[PDB]
């Protein structure tokens, strides 16, 4: 959702007449006013660069799971979880879980 | 605001604009007075850099009936600073205001 | 028609650069005139038919 919001808003004033020396002596007028009374303003860098690089590539998924037919081979069961599947899980479709221990819960239907 | 500019007529020092416009820092229907004491100090000389800010800031904008008085009064101050470079700019003034105004304009021209 | 030094003098340098100033501004005023017109019209039914 990015339709537009554009603005014509200006035509740049290209007056390269006597304005050129007129603006230059005005910049001299700020060299008495800016650096001699008060100036301090700053902002911080590299905050927005920081959050990008520690990213995933280990995205967990529930099992209503969309999966590209390209990424069938790069998905991995949780070996730290005990419940392992039955068929070699490298191709999309339907497989069954080999439920190991005890205390099965968390069924969901809308 | 007119007697203000009559009290500060005829000096191209541009301190009187720093005096008056920073004094009546206010809503834009009171900033109609911004153009008055600015150019009432600007009776006659060549200060063409003022004449471009006399055009470029409020030029047209199509302006559906809000500040239409201000562009008229901005044009009102274009009328002087034109009546005494001794006809050097009077030919240029009739060249501009005949063309891009009444022959290319709106409430600014035809009112 | 007031270029009255008629010679190599700084007046005619000053005179003609004034004339350059008023013609560039009259260019830039009409340039802003066809610029800042948001209209985007829709024709009347009687005129369009």
């Amino acid at each position: 959702e990015v339709p537009k919001e554009k603005e014509k808003e200006k035509v740049s004033t290209a007056v390269l007449s006597i304005t050129a020396k007129a603006k230059k002596k005005e910049k001299e007028k700020e060299k008495k006013e800016e650096e001699k009374m008060e100036v301090d303003e700053a902002e911080k860098k590299e905050e927005k660069e920081k959050k990008k690089e520690p990213e995933p590539n280990f995205q967990l998924l529930d099992n209503p799971a969309r999966v590209m037919p390209a990424q069938l081979k790069v998905l991995t069961m949780p070996e730290t979880c005990r419940y392992q599947p039955f068929k070699p899980l490298s191709i999309g479709g339907i497989i069954i879980l080999k439920d190991t221990s005890e205390d099965i819960e968390e069924l969901v239907e809308p | 605001p007119l007697g203000l500019g009559l009290n500060h007529l005829g000096k191209g020092e541009a301190i009187e604009a720093i005096l008056a416009a920073l004094e009546v820092v206010s809503e834009p229907f009171r900033s109609f007075a911004n153009t008055l004491v600015d150019v009432c100090a600007y009776a006659g000389s060549g200060n063409v850099l003022k004449v471009q800010q006399l055009l470029h800031i409020c030029s047209e904008h199509f302006d559906s009936k809000e500040k239409e008085e201000d562009k008229d009064k901005k044009e009102k101050k274009d009328k002087d600073k034109k009546e005494a470079p001794a006809d050097m700019g009077a030919h240029q003034g009739v060249a501009v205001l005949g063309i891009a105004l009444i022959a290319m304009g709106e409430e600014i021209g035809a009112e | 028609p007031l270029v009255t030094p008629h010679t190599q003098c700084r007046l005619k340098l000053l005179k003609l650069e004034r004339i350059k100033d008023y013609l560039l501004m009259e260019e830039e005023f009409i340039r802003n005139q066809e610029q800042m017109k948001p209209l985007e019209e829709k024709q009347e039914e009687e005129r369009s038919k």
